[PDB]
């Protein structure tokens, strides 16, 4: 589970990062 | 039907059609352009993932689709806790799910997988898509450009 | 503005960097 | 006695001073492993910067030293409005006065070969001025910086 907050948070700002270079 | 039936049928096709893309496995006959966006976009961010988080990944030994089901959940939830929700975040759901059915292969499933992801974005996301102009028009402009 | 967007943005950044070093 | 926060201040500007010489590949008189770390994931922030915000960093032209201290202080007020600091928050106050310097480099109207000593020192008053006293309380550059990306 330590797991899933760390992969969880690259993958959150993996996601916003995708976000913000569309705009 | 209903307005929910409608939404969760689409999301499980997307699903189906991204996850058939990771298997490279050819479909007899009618790509849509959000099929087209989605496999390209969600296909970088399977590829950023598997070799950015290649340690933990490399941790897991996905041997039953009870175990990629656990693991999707609690990234998910990590993922979505904040309760923000962007294209982005939607993106990442199916690339996740593609990065679990690739271990699930080498370590149905694609039915399994496609089926808990489409639950999850539809759960989790589909009133938001909704009101963000769906698949056909906002996902594809968002994307496009 | 840029500004406030870029700040908001870096906020993201550095709080998922901090989550991801447990 | 007397000497503490002037000591930390020398630090922090130390630290940040190698870390624009990294990022402009400019060899140093004087690396640790705090300026290592920091390197290490300081300039993934910035190459993650400069690729997923290009859109807002073209809403902008560096065109002066003082241009970019403003942009600098701006930027880095809206980050810490919420009041909350931690170690992923530093790295981003180092890997965005990166971002600057290299834009002020493409940007700048007026030669300025010393441009990144003069990003050093107001990235440095901004980590002492905001997060200083956190830093102590954390376990400063070794045992709180280095523990927490090692
Ligand atoms: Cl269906
Ligand atoms: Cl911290």
């Amino acid at each position: 589970e330590e797991w899933a907050r760390e992969i969880g948070a690259q993958l959150r700002r993996i996601a916003d990062d995708l976000n913000a270079q569309y705009e | 039907g209903s307005m929910a039936e409608s939404e969760l049928m689409h999301i499980h096709s997307l699903a189906e059609h991204y996850l058939q893309y990771v298997l490279q496995v050819p479909a007899f006959e009618a790509p849509s352009q959000a099929c087209r966006v989605l496999q390209r976009v969600a296909f970088s961010v399977q590829k950023e993932v598997e070799k950015n988080l290649k340690s933990y990944l490399d941790d897991f030994h996905v041997e039953s689709i009870d175990t990629a089901r656990i693991i999707f959940n609690q990234v998910m939830e990590k993922e979505f806790e904040d309760g923000i929700i962007n294209w982005g975040r939607i993106v990442t759901i199916f690339a996740f799910g593609g990065v679990l059915l690739k271990k699930l292969k080498q370590e149905s499933a694609y039915k399994q997988v496609s089926s808990f992801v489409a639950e999850f974005i539809m759960n989790n996301t589909g009133e938001w898509i909704r009101q963000n102009g769906g698949w056909e028009d906002g996902f594809i402009k968002k994307f496009e450009p």
